[PDB]
């Protein structure tokens, strides 16, 4: 098995349109979930709320769709509720709210892309594994 | 005016408030004002088990015990509706708060009774006609008493109701029957009552405070076993409130 | 049968403890010079 | 003289059949509280609630128990680290449903065993020995803190401390498996490396005496009837003894000399099992065994399993079970 | 290890017991020798370094037995007195030890396990409310062969849906 | 005696077969598949999310052969406690009461 | 007789729906737009004699409506079970990942 | 009969540190 | 210590071994019914 | 948020699920974390009242940076492994984190250790020294045999 | 609890057997002439 173009090729948008992602690419998003995200999403969960998590099917059934690039991008600047309903950039790390969680400062939207691309990548990857906790481990 | 710091540790936090002496007055009802109670606290002193005769045709006792599990027993910030009624009568809807506390108490040669001492749901009221609330208003009332353990708890075997194992399993060949009332758990939902005495009032600051006796079902340990009668008596303090 | 369940263990010492203590000094006789 | 003169004469004397000593003023008094309570809490306390849950464990025989499944059971997870005397209980029914017993044993334990540590080092004074003795003892003494104070201290709780009995002892290694995966730590490997490695050389060293002692006996007498108590002679050959030795491996893998090897043999367990406490009391703190979870990865990603993951599946099991009703939120973080 | 402990209990084993009282004994003798001669040895030298002050040749014994025998009578109640019996009961305590141990695992090689204590099963069965650490390790034993069975016995193609897990609350 | 060879079938008329138990086990789950080997039902630990209760799969067993040839039995109780005996293989009737057995498996004088 | 009621209710419509009256809140994720704003109306507004009382939660937007309207197919009612809607347990029932 | 029978045992055995202690054969220099 | 001059040799010849052990037996024989009841 | 009243919200024990009392009657959170009502920090002191934690504070006082400074720390919880895996020992690799608390308690656990070690062993040499006996016994002038016997 | 009926009998008889033994050798060990 490898990692290759067609598992790194990931829906950039709601209309059917992908984006093939590069190696470095896929590096850089691992890195930078890493560094951003994994303290509360390690594996595809989310511990300070596990109703939710990162699963593919979970961000298509969310508000506005996450299961892409541009969702995901979106999310990242302007956090929401699963319904879309509320704006969360208060207790959730975003560039709306880099004052805030300071890690989120130097962040680019290159960087946001590489990161969106690491949560669409990783199930691709990692099945159930990701989104699943402790009982797939 | 205490803090935090000058009651930790000195168990005065699981006392309800008292009033002076001089709380002999009245408050009075505006039939065309809404009422709440900001702030109801029970404090139990005695808690009573009934006694189980062996011939079941005497008459039985509620017996004292010894509380084990220490100042731990109080139920507080406890607020809800006062409502006026047509026939001038006060009813207390009761709709949050610490209202319910596990606690265990031991009989005279050891055995041990857990109950959840509670007045969830509670709806109490006084007689009618009560244009103010003195040291002569009760409220009298009934509240739920639901198991003392939900749904999820698991007993020493790992079985339980909504988790855990059906069945005995290290006893894997035993005819299942005889072991059905452990194996099988219930939730139990039952009914208490409770009194409530003014015994002081405060009608500038609409404040009461008085007596209490309530009597409810013991823990049942999810169907396993029997409960007990208990009796608990205890002070009680509110804040009477314009909503 | 349904007999005394300590049955058993009580006839076992009835015969044990004298027993043993009749072949304890009859040994140390024994062992005594001449 | 006067009194406390002769008091202390007393106290001090090398002629008394128990040493009493300053140490001993302490140790005896402590350690005679802590077992008499044991003795009785074993026997015939009631079920205490460990967890603080108000699911009281029976560990005594009366209530149940064996002498295999029977424990003093450690005091309430809602008393945490707040001192629990006697006094502090509205009654001794109180005092017991949360596990009092269980503090006050210990305490006075670990004051009486350091004490009786003190003690060693005293006595080698008065009888003109070198000091070292209490040193070895410092480690058996160490792993009783780390397992009765040291961890309850750094998890908050002494509902966490190592119950007072056989299976109490099997659940604390099993819960701390599940909480720090104890057999990763190089610390626990050391201790393994000083129980396993102390067993090897006792036996070693035994067998390599016994097997050079020299003929003072007939065949229908015990070997052990040719030393006499005092003699001045060795009553081995350790020439010989050697000589065997370091032809099984090789000679300079063998000590010739009884002192540097009577110390290897002290160092060694001594030194292990100064790791294994430490290593107990540093898990105390979390700093955990290793974690090699997923460190495995093939070229697209895969994970490719080793034997560290059987292992976390194990502690997984160990983990989701343990305290089955005591949790209410995802993370045990004590 | 952890195999052993999740499906045979083998921590409840007597004679796995009998194997750690041999081997924790074996360490505490070899700890307390080792200790208890390098702190009554004769002063044979002028070094302040103790070691060069023997003789591999030398008649005479290192380190006095007498005082040793005084030390541990004082402090513990008994000592040994004769030299030959302590080095043969060196040999004796690790060596019994593990031949228990190994006694045990022939017993674990038909299952043939201290697994259960009966009387504790039958009151714990009839009794909800009846808890000791027997039982409590029995819980610590199923969460573990449930969690480690699929991926370590892979032949068996295990496959336990989430739903019947064993778990408590929460975790 | 023999109670008859159980055959559990879903609300769908599938054929389900109970895992057995492995002699390593002193316990073990209660978990039915298809002839693939496709878990089709179990008896759940947590109910919260349930996918496979009997109840929910509409599970149940009839027998062929032995003391309950020709019966079926469609009560999710019943049904379970027959799977719960088919992990151990074929279901028999036992008389515990003359020995007072306690229901916990001894090994025979092969073992011994 | 005795019945444990929770599995008793997994052969009801409880085990193949949203039941308005006892599911705990989790599961409206299951479907577009439920959660968490129309989840917690729901659970708080419960019980319901049919599904389609769900509409008459006072304050509801029409899109919220419209949402709702959308999802009745995946909702039922059953009586309230007592053991499952204790202890706050249709906020959290003990259950994460 | 069983707890009678663990302290029993456990008893005889502090009695048997007791002799071991007081009554042991002494040690005698040669 | 001074040696305790009171002291005696204790003796049990093997006839009374054998008459007590009997005794003990045959008692035993006798009582067992009764202790098995 | 999500509706619960967690003042009365009952927990599996009977114990509350978020709140329950200390065993002097304070308010405090429930599960394990009972046994950690000792402590105070500034992001949660404004949640106290006089009998501890306030429940009228907890429903209408709770700011965000309360919310984000309490989850900040419950993902930071001095938890991990010796090659810095960060969280429970059953984690999987992807955080790498050891507390500095824990990395200086641990430290400074074991240096005391050996320091108390050290103490004995120089303490009793010292003593021997100055007794002068700490190259062994005299032979000719051992102490035990001036001694009477203990038995 | 039900515990094993013969579990009395035999922690008795595994006490009693050996020790007794033990005695036996010790006592005529103490009388024979010294
Ligand atoms: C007979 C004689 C008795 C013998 C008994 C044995 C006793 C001692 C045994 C020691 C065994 C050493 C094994 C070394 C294994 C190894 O390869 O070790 C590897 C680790 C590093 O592991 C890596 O650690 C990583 C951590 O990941 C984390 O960090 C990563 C980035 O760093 C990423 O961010 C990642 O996402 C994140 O999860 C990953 O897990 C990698 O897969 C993993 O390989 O080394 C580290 O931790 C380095 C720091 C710790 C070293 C500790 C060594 C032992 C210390 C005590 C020794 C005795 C002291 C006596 C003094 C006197
Ligand atoms: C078998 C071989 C060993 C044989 C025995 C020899 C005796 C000594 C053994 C030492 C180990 C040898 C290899 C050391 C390599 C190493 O360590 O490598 C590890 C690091 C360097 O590697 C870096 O290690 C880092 C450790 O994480 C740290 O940095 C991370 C990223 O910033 C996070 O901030 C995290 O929170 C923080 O812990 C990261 O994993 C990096 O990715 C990685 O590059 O060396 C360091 O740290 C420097 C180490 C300083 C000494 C430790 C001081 C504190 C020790 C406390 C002891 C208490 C109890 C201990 C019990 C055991
Ligand atoms: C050697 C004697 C001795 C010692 C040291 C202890 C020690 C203890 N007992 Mg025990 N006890 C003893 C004999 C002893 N006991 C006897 C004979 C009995 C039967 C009467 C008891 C009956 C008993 C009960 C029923 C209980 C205890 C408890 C305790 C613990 C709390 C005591 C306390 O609060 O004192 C505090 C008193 C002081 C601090 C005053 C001393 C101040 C001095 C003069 C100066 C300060 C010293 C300094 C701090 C350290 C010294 C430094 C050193 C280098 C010199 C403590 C471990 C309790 C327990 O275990 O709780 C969990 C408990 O409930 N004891
Ligand atoms: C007070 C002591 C102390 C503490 C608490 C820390 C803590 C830390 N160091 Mg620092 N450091 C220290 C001393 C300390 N260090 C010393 C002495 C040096 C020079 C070697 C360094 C040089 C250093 C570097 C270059 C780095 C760190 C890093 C770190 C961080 C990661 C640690 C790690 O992964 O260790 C791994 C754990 C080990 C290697 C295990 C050590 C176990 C020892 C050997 C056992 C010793 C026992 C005892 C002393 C032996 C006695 C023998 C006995 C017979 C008596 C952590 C915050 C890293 C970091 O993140 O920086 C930002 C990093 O890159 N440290
Ligand atoms: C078919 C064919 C090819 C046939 C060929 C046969 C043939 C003739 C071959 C010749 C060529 C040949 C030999 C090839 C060899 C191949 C080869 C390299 C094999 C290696 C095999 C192998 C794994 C060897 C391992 C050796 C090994 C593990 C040794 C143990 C190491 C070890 C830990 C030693 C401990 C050392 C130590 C400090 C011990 C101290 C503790 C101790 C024992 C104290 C006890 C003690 C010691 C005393 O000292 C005295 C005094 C007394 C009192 C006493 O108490
Ligand atoms: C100097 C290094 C010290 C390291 C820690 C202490 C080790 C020795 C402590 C054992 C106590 C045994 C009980 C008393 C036993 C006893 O009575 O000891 C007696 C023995 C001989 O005493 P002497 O009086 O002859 O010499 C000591 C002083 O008086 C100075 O001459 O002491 C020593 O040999 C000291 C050795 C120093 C060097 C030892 C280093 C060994 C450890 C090296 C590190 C290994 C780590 C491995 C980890 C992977
Ligand atoms: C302040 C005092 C603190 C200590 C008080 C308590 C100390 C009790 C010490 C044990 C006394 C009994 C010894 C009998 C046996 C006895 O009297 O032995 C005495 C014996 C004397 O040896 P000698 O070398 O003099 O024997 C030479 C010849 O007789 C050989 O045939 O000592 C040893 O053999 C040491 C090894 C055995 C050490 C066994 C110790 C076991 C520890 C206890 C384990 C069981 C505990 C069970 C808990 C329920
Ligand atoms: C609290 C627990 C206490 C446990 C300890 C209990 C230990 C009690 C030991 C008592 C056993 C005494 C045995 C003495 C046995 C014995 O030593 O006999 C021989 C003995 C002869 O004594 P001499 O003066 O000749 O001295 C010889 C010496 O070697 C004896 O020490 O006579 C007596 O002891 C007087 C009474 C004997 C009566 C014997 C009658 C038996 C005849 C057969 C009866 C059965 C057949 C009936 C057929 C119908
Ligand atoms: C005579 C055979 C007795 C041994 C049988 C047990 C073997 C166990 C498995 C092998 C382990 C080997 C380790 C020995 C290491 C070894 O090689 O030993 C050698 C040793 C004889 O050695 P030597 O001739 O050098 O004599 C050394 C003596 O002088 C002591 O210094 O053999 C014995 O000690 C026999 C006594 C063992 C007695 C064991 C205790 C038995 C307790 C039984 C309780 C039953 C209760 C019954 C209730 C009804
Ligand atoms: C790192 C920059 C980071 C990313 C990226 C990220 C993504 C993310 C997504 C896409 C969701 C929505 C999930 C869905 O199924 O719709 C989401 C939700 C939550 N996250 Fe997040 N998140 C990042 C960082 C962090 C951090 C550091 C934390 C912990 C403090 C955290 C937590 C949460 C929580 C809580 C939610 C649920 C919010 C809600 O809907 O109420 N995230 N995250
Ligand atoms: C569970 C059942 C328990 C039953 C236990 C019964 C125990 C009975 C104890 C019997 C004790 C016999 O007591 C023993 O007597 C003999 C003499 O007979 C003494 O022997 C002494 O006198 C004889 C004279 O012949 C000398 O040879 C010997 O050298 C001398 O020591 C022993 O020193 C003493 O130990
Ligand atoms: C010498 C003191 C021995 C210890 C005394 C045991 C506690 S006292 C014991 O307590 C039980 C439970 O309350 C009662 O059922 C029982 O009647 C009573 O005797
Ligand atoms: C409601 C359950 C009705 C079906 C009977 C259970 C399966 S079979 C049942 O199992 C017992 C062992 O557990 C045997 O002792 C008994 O002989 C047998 O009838
Ligand atoms: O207490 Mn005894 O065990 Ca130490 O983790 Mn948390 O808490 Mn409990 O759970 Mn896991
Ligand atoms: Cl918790």
């Amino acid at each position: 098995a490898e990692l290759t173009p067609e598992v790194l090729t990931v829906p950039l948008n709601s209309e059917g349109k992908t984006i093939t992602l590069t190696e470095k690419q896929y590096l850089e998003g691992k890195r930078l979930f890493q560094y951003a995200c994994a303290s509360c999403h390690v594996g595809g969960i989310t511990k300070t709320n596990p109703s939710l998590d990162l699963r593919t099917e979970t961000l298509a059934l969310a508000t506005p769709p996450r299961d892409n690039i541009e969702g995901l991008v979106d999310y990242m600047k302007n956090p929401t509720t699963y319904d879309g309903e509320q704006e969360i950039a208060e207790v959730h790390p975003s560039l709306r709210s880099a004052d805030i969680f300071p890690k989120m400062r130097n962040l680019t939207e290159k960087d946001l892309v590489a990161i969106a691309g690491h949560i669409l990548v990783e199930p691709k990857i990692l099945g159930d594994k990701w989104g699943g906790g402790k009982v797939y481990y | 005016t205490l803090t935090y710091d000058d009651i930790v540790g000195t168990g005065l936090a699981n006392k309800c408030p008292t009033l002076d002496d001089t709380a002999r007055g009245a408050y009075p009802i505006d039939s065309s004002q809404t009422y709440r109670i900001a702030r109801l606290c029970l404090q139990p002193t005695t808690f009573l088990v009934k006694e189980e005769p062996k011939n079941k045709r005497q008459e039985a006792e509620f017996v004292p015990t010894k509380l084990v599990t220490r100042e731990t027993t109080s139920l507080d910030q406890i607020q809800g509706e006062l409502k006026v009624n047509s026939d001038g009568s006060l009813t207390f809807v009761e709709e949050d708060g610490i209202d319910f506390q596990p606690v265990t108490v031991q009989m005279a040669g050891g055995e041990r009774i857990p109950l959840l001492f509670t007045v969830k749901n509670l709806v109490a009221s006084t007689q009618p006609n009560v244009t103010s609330i003195t040291t002569s208003t009760d409220f009298k009332g009934e509240f739920n008493v639901p198991s003392y353990r939900t749904a999820n708890f698991l007993d020493p075997k790992g079985r339980g109701l909504a988790s855990g194992y059906d069945s005995a399993i290290a006893l894997p060949q035993a005819k299942e029957e005889e072991l059905a009332r452990a194996n099988v758990k219930r939730f139990s939902l039952t009914k208490g009552q409770i009194s409530l005495n003014v015994a002081k009032v405060d009608g500038r600051t609409g404040e009461i405070a008085g007596t209490f006796e309530s009597e409810q079902l013991s823990d049942d340990d999810m169907g396993a076993h029997e409960p007990h009668e208990v009796k608990i008596q205890g002070v009680f303090y509110a804040s009477i409130e314009p909503a | 049968m349904e007999v005394n369940q300590l049955g058993l263990i009580a006839t076992a010492l009835f015969v044990l403890v004298p027993s043993v203590f009749l072949i304890i000094l009859y040994v140390q006789t024994e062992s005594q010079q001449k | 003289a006067n009194l406390w003169e002769r008091f202390c004469n007393w106290v001090t004397s090398t002629d008394n059949r128990l040493y009493v000593g300053w140490f001993g003023v302490i140790m005896i008094p402590t350690l005679l509280a802590a077992t008499i309570c044991f003795v009785i809490a074993f026997i015939a306390a009631p079920p205490v609630d460990i967890d603080g849950i108000r699911e009281p464990v029976s560990g005594s025989l009366l209530y149940g128990n064996n002498i295999i499944t029977g424990a003093v059971v450690p005091s309430s997870n809602a008393i945490g680290l707040h001192f629990y005397p006697i006094w502090e209980a509205a009654s001794l029914d109180e005092w017991l449903y949360n596990g009092g017993p269980y503090q006050l044993i210990i305490f006075h334990f670990l004051l009486g065993a350091s004490c009786y540590m003190g003690r060693q080092w005293e006595l080698s004074y008065r009888l003109g020995m070198r000091p070292w003795i209490c040193v070895a003892y410092s480690a058996p003494l160490a792993s009783a803190f780390a397992v009765f104070l040291i961890y309850p201290i750094g998890q908050g709780s002494f509902s966490d401390g190592m119950p007072l009995g056989i299976s109490g002892t099997f659940n604390f290694m099993i819960v701390f498996q599940a909480e720090h995966n104890i057999l990763m730590h190089p610390f626990h490997q050391l201790g393994v490396a000083g129980v396993f490695g102390g067993a090897l050389f006792c036996a070693m060293h035994g067998s390599l005496v016994t097997s050079s002692l020299i003929r003072e006996t007939t065949e229908t007498e015990s070997a052990n009837y040719g030393y006499k108590f005092g003699q001045e002679e060795e009553t081995y050959n350790i020439v010989a003894a050697h000589g065997y030795f370091g032809r099984l491996i090789f000679q300079y893998a063998s000590f010739n000399n009884s002192r540097s090897l009577h110390f290897f043999l002290a160092a060694w367990p001594v030194v292990g099992v100064w790791f294994a406490a430490l290593g107990i009391s540093t898990m105390a703190f979390n700093l955990n065994g290793f974690n090699f979870n997923h460190s495995v990865i093939d070229a697209k990603g895969n994970v490719i399993n080793t034997w560290a993951d059987i292992i976390n599946r194990a502690n997984l099991g160990m983990e989701v079970m343990h305290e089955r009703n005591a949790h209410n939120f995802p993370l045990d973080l004590a | 290890l952890l195999f052993f402990q999740g499906f045979h209990n083998w921590t409840l084993n007597p004679f796995h017991m009998m194997g750690v009282a041999g081997v924790l004994g074996g360490a505490l003798l070899c700890a307390i020798h080792g200790a208890t001669v390098e702190n009554t040895l004769f002063q044979d030298g002028e070094g302040a370094s103790t070691f060069r002050a023997f003789n591999p040749t030398q008649a005479e014994e290192t380190y006095s037995m007498v005082t040793a025998n005084r030390f541990w009578s004082q402090i513990f109640g008994i000592a040994f007195s004769n030299k030959r019996w302590l080095h043969f009961f060196m040999l004796f305590v690790p060596v019994t030890g593990l031949w228990m141990s190994a006694i045990g695992v022939v017993g674990l090689a038909l299952n043939l396990r201290s697994y259960d204590f009966i009387s504790q099963e039958i009151r714990a069965a009839e009794d909800p409310e009846f808890e000791t650490f027997y039982t409590k390790n029995l819980l610590l034993n199923e969460g573990i062969r449930a969690w480690m069975a699929p991926q370590d016995q892979p032949h068996e193609n295990f496959v336990f849906p989430e739903e019947v897990l064993p778990r408590g609350n929460a975790l | 005696a023999w109670k008859g060879h159980a055959v559990f079938r879903n609300k769908e008329g599938e054929e389900l077969f109970v895992r057995r138990m492995p002699a390593f086990f002193e316990s073990f789950p209660v978990i039915l598949t298809d002839k693939n080997g496709v878990v089709k039902a179990d008896i759940p630990f947590r109910r919260a999310e349930s996918k496979y209760s009997f109840e929910q799969q509409g599970v149940t067993v009839s027998f062929y052969g032995g003391e309950l040839n020709g019966q079926t039995f469609t009560d999710p109780p019943t049904v379970k406690s027959y799977a719960r005996k088919a992990i151990f293989g074929e279901i028999f009737e036992f008389d515990t009461e003359t020995l007072n057995s306690d229901g916990i498996f001894r090994t025979s004088p092969r073992g011994w | 007789e005795l019945v444990n009621v929770v599995d008793e209710k997994l052969g009801t419509a409880y085990g193949e729906k949203i039941d308005l009256n006892n599911t705990n809140i989790a599961a409206f994720i299951q479907y577009r737009g439920l959660y968490p704003t129309l989840a917690k109306l729901i659970v708080k507004n419960a019980p319901y004699e049919s599904v389609e009382d769900v509409l008459n939660i006072p304050g509801l937007t029409e899109r919220q409506k419209q949402i709702l309207r959308e999802n009745l197919e995946h909702f039922t009612v059953t009586e309230v079970e007592t053991a499952l809607v204790e202890g706050g347990d249709r906020y959290n029932n003990g259950l994460y990942k | 009969m069983e707890t009678i029978t663990y302290v029993f045992i456990f008893a005889c055995i502090i009695a048997l540190f007791f002799f071991a202690i007081f009554f042991r054969e002494p040690p005698r220099i040669t | 210590m001074e040696p305790n001059p009171n002291r005696q040799p204790v003796e049990l010849n093997r006839t009374s071994l054998y008459l007590g052990l009997l005794l003990i037996l045959v008692l035993a024989l006798l009582f067992s019914s009764y202790f098995f009841n | 948020k999500l509706g619960a009243n967690v003042g009365s919200a009952q927990g599996p024990t009977g114990l509350g699920k978020y709140l329950m009392r200390s065993p002097t009657g304070e308010i405090i959170f429930g599960g394990e974390t009972m046994r950690f009502w000792d402590f105070r920090g500034p992001w949660l002191e404004p949640l106290r009242g006089p009998n501890g934690l306030d429940l009228n504070k907890i429903k209408n006082d709770i700011q965000p940076w309360q919310e984000r400074r309490a989850a900040e720390y419950m993902t930071h919880a001095p938890l991990g492994s010796l090659n810095s895996v960060g969280g429970v020992a059953t984690e999987i690799n992807s955080v790498n984190f050891v507390s500095p608390r824990s990395w200086l308690a641990t430290s400074h656990f074991v240096l005391a250790f050996f320091f108390l070690v050290g103490h004995l062993w120089h303490a009793g040499r010292a003593r021997a020294a100055a007794a002068g006996f700490e190259k062994g016994i005299d032979r000719e002038s051992e102490p035990v045999l001036s001694m009477p016997s203990l038995d």
